[PDB]
């Protein structure tokens, strides 16, 4: 998976080409402008992660107390 | 125009001549890179190190197998080349990483000097300046021959190296022994 | 369908082809190659794809190959090999007079039989697997032009290596250069259907493995 | 041209009914010349080393350690090839391994035009002689090369094919 983004060599993914690319007749434009928004603004990217850190650490207590991972801790 | 090794191709564009052992040989375009921490003056760098420790290596095998180890060492065995290496470390293994640890201050001063010697241009590829001999203060024609010497028995012992460790692990025998079976099997 | 067709660019229609002449010709043949009679009734030398991306990815420069260059480039490799398998399948059969067979207890007779059982054979042995990286190293060292040819900084023919070591060619007419490229040709298409035909019969339910296999 | 050079004598004169001293460039002309000059001389040897020791030469002595030369007493001279030990049949090799480099490693390669297989170990100056009786002798060396070509290969069909030859077959071998 670390490979899907282009660098420095031709190869990979641009972030910008893809996420322009998504625009329905519903959506109008779509995804146009997230970038400006997602490399000139911290507080934006804040907001994405620890709203998926939070989620995450849910997510870890319900996958410990039913599938136990240590030893003697059940 | 063409490369001198593959005359069916174009010369790579910064193999100048200059180097000894330069015959246009980079069919990939390796001395291109110039990303990632390395290039030309990083990958001539690399290849006179592999030649210096596979030259050295070439012999330590055949000396310790010719006539064994040398005196203060016991309990010789089939090869010499690993069968004796974790048989040291096991008998006393204080020289072995006193050794390791010695290589390790040379690897990270001779690291600084390249890093050093690239972004000013005043010292050469593979160039510690090690010379008490003073071969170098004689011909220049002479000691280009020399250089080129240096090269051409380098390449040679990378392949003799990787093979005398690779079929040491294969056979379990000595090189000699490995030679010698060959002969025997392809008697012709 | 009203887009302009994709028959058009690609199948030029005021001639015909030599070979079955009721097709018309495609376009990227020509008399120019050895050995050509307009055989393409699949319209393969007409598709306009990038077959160099295979080596390198397309995304990572300009560039682009001709089509019809290879395919002759394949077409030359799919022939030297043939030539070279099928005669060297016969010759430690036996089927030339003498069994040849590298010296050794190995590649005896007695361990093989017949070629038929020497693939997997020498597989687990290891013979097999050396060969493969012996051939790796030629091909990616030889492999890197059709590169170079695909950017257009080269004038090398298709499968043109400067391998002439009893100099058959130097200072030949181009006629004369034609018609041994031609044999190459030639010869090199009987024997891509020499082996797949000694290939097969060879792996039915019956069939010997005899100098003829049927 | 062909019929002016050492190897065409008087009863055939130039020898090439299917061409091929034309089929290549003055390089591959030069490649075969050299090669019936080596292929010459090893059948010269082969010939000549068949006949002897057919009738019992046998050098005193041990050949090696245990495998003296007891090779001549029995076993046809096609054999006592196996009979010879590896390290005797290594050496043999080495010693015509080194002799093929001299042969390629002169200052001028023979296909560009420079000189055939010279002598290897001992090498007598050959530069003087009257280059009229020296065509005279590349006629004799080549011609009896020739000879023994088909003379080695009728000694290997009549060790296979019995009969295969008809006053050649009531020989013992
Ligand atoms: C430069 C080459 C060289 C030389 C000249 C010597 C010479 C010697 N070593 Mg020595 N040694 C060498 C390389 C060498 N070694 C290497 C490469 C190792 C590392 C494996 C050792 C490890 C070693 C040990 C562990 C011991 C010696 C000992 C000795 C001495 C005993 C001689 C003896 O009794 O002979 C018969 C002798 C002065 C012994 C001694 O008493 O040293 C004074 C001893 O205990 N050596
Ligand atoms: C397509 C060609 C081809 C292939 C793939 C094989 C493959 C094989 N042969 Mg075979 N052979 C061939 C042609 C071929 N042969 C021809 C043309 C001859 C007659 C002249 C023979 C004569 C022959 C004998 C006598 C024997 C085999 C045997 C074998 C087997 C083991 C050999 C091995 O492991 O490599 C060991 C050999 C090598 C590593 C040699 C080096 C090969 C180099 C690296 C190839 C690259 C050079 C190539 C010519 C291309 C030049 C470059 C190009 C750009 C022009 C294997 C099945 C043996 C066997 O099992 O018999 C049953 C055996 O005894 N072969
Ligand atoms: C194709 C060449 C060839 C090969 C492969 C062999 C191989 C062999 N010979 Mg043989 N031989 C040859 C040529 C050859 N010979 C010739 C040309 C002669 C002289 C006429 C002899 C005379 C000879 C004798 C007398 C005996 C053998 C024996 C043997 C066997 C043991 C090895 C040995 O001592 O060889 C030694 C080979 C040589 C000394 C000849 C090669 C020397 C090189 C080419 C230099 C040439 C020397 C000289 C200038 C030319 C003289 C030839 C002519 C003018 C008389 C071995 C199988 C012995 C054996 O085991 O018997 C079965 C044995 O008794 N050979
Ligand atoms: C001048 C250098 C020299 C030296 C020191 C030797 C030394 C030896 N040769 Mg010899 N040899 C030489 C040159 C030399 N050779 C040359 C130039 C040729 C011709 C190419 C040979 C051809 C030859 C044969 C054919 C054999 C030997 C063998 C032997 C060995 C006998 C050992 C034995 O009986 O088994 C212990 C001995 C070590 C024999 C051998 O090693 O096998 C037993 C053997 O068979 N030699
Ligand atoms: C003293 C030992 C000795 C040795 C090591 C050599 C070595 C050699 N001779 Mg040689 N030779 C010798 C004595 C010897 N010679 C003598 C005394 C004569 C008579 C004058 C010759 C006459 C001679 C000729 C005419 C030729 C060689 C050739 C060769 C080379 C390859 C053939 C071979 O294996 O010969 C092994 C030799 C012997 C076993 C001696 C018996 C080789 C480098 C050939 C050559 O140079 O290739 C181009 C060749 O054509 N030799
Ligand atoms: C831990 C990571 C492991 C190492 C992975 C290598 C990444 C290093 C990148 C720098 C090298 C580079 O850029 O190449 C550069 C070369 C191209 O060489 C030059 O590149 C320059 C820019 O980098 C320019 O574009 C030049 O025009 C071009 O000639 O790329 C290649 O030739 C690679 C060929 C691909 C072969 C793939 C087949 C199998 C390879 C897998 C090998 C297994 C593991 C590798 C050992
Ligand atoms: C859930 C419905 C759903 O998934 O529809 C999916 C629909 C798809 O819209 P578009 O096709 O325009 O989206 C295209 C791009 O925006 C995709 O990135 O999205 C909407 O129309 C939003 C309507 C809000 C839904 C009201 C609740
Ligand atoms: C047992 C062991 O250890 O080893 C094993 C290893 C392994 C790898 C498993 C094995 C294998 C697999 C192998 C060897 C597979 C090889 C397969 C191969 C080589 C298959 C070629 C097909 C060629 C065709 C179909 C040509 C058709 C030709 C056609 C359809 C035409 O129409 C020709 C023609 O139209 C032209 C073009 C125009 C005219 O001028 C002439 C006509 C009109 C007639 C073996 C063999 O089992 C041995
Ligand atoms: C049997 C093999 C056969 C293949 C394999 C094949 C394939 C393609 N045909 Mg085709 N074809 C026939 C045979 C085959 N066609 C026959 C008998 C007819 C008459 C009924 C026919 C008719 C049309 C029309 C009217 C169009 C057309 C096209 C393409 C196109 C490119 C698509 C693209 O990549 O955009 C591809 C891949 C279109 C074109 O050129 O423009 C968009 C277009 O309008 N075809
Ligand atoms: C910080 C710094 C730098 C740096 C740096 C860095 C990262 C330096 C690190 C260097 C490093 C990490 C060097 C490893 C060597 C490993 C070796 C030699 C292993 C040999 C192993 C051998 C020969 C064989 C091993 C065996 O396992 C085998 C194969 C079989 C096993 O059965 C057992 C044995 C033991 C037999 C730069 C780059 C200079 C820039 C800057 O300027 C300063
Ligand atoms: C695969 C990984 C490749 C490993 C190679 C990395 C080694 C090079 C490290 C970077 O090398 C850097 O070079 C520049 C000038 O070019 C120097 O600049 C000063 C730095 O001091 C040095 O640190
Ligand atoms: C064992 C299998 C049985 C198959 C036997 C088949 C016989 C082989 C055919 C013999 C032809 C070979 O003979 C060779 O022919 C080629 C091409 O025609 C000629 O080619 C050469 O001369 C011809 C003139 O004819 C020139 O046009 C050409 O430029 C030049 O390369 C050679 O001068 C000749 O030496």
């Amino acid at each position: 998976a670390g490979h899907m983004y282009r660098t420095n060599w031709g190869i990979g993914h641009s972030m910008k080409e893809i996420l322009e690319a998504h625009k329905g007749p519903f959506t109008g434009e779509g995804h146009k402008g997230l970038y400006e928004i997602l490399t000139t603004s911290w507080h934006a990217q804040l907001a994405i992660n620890l709203a998926m850190i939070g989620s995450l650490s849910i997510i870890v207590a319900h996958h410990m107390y039913a599938m136990p991972p240590y030893p003697y801790i059940a | 125009e063409k490369s001198q090794s593959l005359p069916f191709m174009n010369r790579p564009a910064l193999l100048d001549g200059s180097m000894a052992g330069d015959v246009g040989f980079d069919p990939l375009g390796l001395s291109n890179i110039d990303d990632v921490g390395i290039d030309l003056y990083w990958l001539r760098e690399a290849e006179v190190k592999h030649c210096r420790v596979a030259m050295l290596a070439v012999v330590g095998i055949l000396q310790v197998e010719i006539f064994g180890p040398a005196p203060g060492c016991e309990m010789a065995t089939d090869k010499c080349q690993m069968d004796a290496f974790w048989q040291l470390w096991g008998a006393h293994p204080q020289y072995i990483a006193f050794g390791l640890i010695m290589i390790m201050m040379i690897e990270m001063i001779s690291g600084i000097a390249t890093t050093q010697g690239r972004e000013s241009g005043e010292r050469a590829p593979g160039d510690f300046g090690l010379d008490p001999l003073g071969y170098g203060k004689g011909d220049a024609a002479g000691f280009a021959r020399l250089q080129a010497q240096e090269i051409a028995n380098g390449r040679l012992a990378m392949f003799a190296a990787a093979g005398e460790i690779v079929q040491g692990c294969t056979t379990h025998q000595g090189a000699l022994e490995n030679l010698m079976t060959a002969l025997r099997d392809n008697s012709f | 369908a009203m887009p302009e067709r994709l028959w058009d660019s690609m199948v030029d229609k005021t001639q015909r082809s030599k070979a079955v002449p009721f097709l018309p010709r495609a376009v990227n043949l020509d008399g120019s190659l050895p050995g050509d009679v307009g055989f393409d009734p699949f319209y393969l030398s007409s598709i306009p794809k990038d077959f160099s991306g295979f080596i390198q990815p397309p995304q990572w420069e300009e560039k682009g190959i001709p089509t019809l260059y290879w395919m002759r480039e394949a077409e030359l490799k799919h022939s030297r090999v043939a030539m070279l398998a099928w005669f060297g399948w016969l010759a430690t059969d036996g089927a030339f007079g003498v069994t040849l067979r590298f010296p050794g207890e190995i590649y005896s007779v007695e361990n093989i039989p017949t070629a038929y059982e020497a693939h997997n054979a020498l597989v687990s042995q290891g013979s097999m697997g050396f060969l493969l990286l012996a051939v790796g190293f030629i091909e990616f060292c030889t492999g890197a032009v059709l590169v170079e040819v695909a950017k257009g900084d080269s004038d090398r023919e298709a499968g043109d290596f400067k391998l002439d070591p009893l100099s058959f060619l130097k200072g030949k007419s181009e006629e004369e250069i034609k018609r041994m490229k031609t044999r190459e040709i030639a010869n090199g298409r009987l024997a891509m259907l020499a082996f797949g035909g000694v290939a097969t019969q060879t792996a039915l339910e019956g069939g010997n493995h005899a100098f003829p296999y049927f | 041209k062909v019929d002016e050079m050492p190897g065409a004598t008087a009863p055939l004169g130039k020898f090439d009914p299917l061409n091929l001293a034309t089929l290549g460039s003055e390089s591959t002309l030069a490649w075969f010349r050299a090669a019936e000059l080596k292929h010459s001389r090893v059948a010269m040897l082969a010939t000549t080393g068949y006949l002897v020791q057919a009738a019992g030469i046998h050098f005193p002595g041990m050949l090696s350690s245990d495998v003296s030369f007891e090779s001549l007493s029995a076993m046809k001279p096609l054999d006592a090839w196996d009979a010879v030990p590896e390290g005797g049949k290594n050496q043999i090799y080495f010693t015509i391994f080194l002799a093929e480099f001299i042969t390629e490693c002169k200052g001028t390669h023979y296909t560009k035009g420079g000189p055939l297989p010279t002598i290897v170990f001992p090498p007598i100056d050959f530069s003087t002689v009257n280059p009229e009786q020296l065509k005279t002798r590349q006629n004799r060396e080549l011609n009896n090369g020739r000879l023994a070509m088909i003379a080695i290969m009728s000694f290997v069909a009549a060790a296979n094919i019995p009969g295969s030859v008809p006053a050649l077959a009531g020989n013992p071998m």
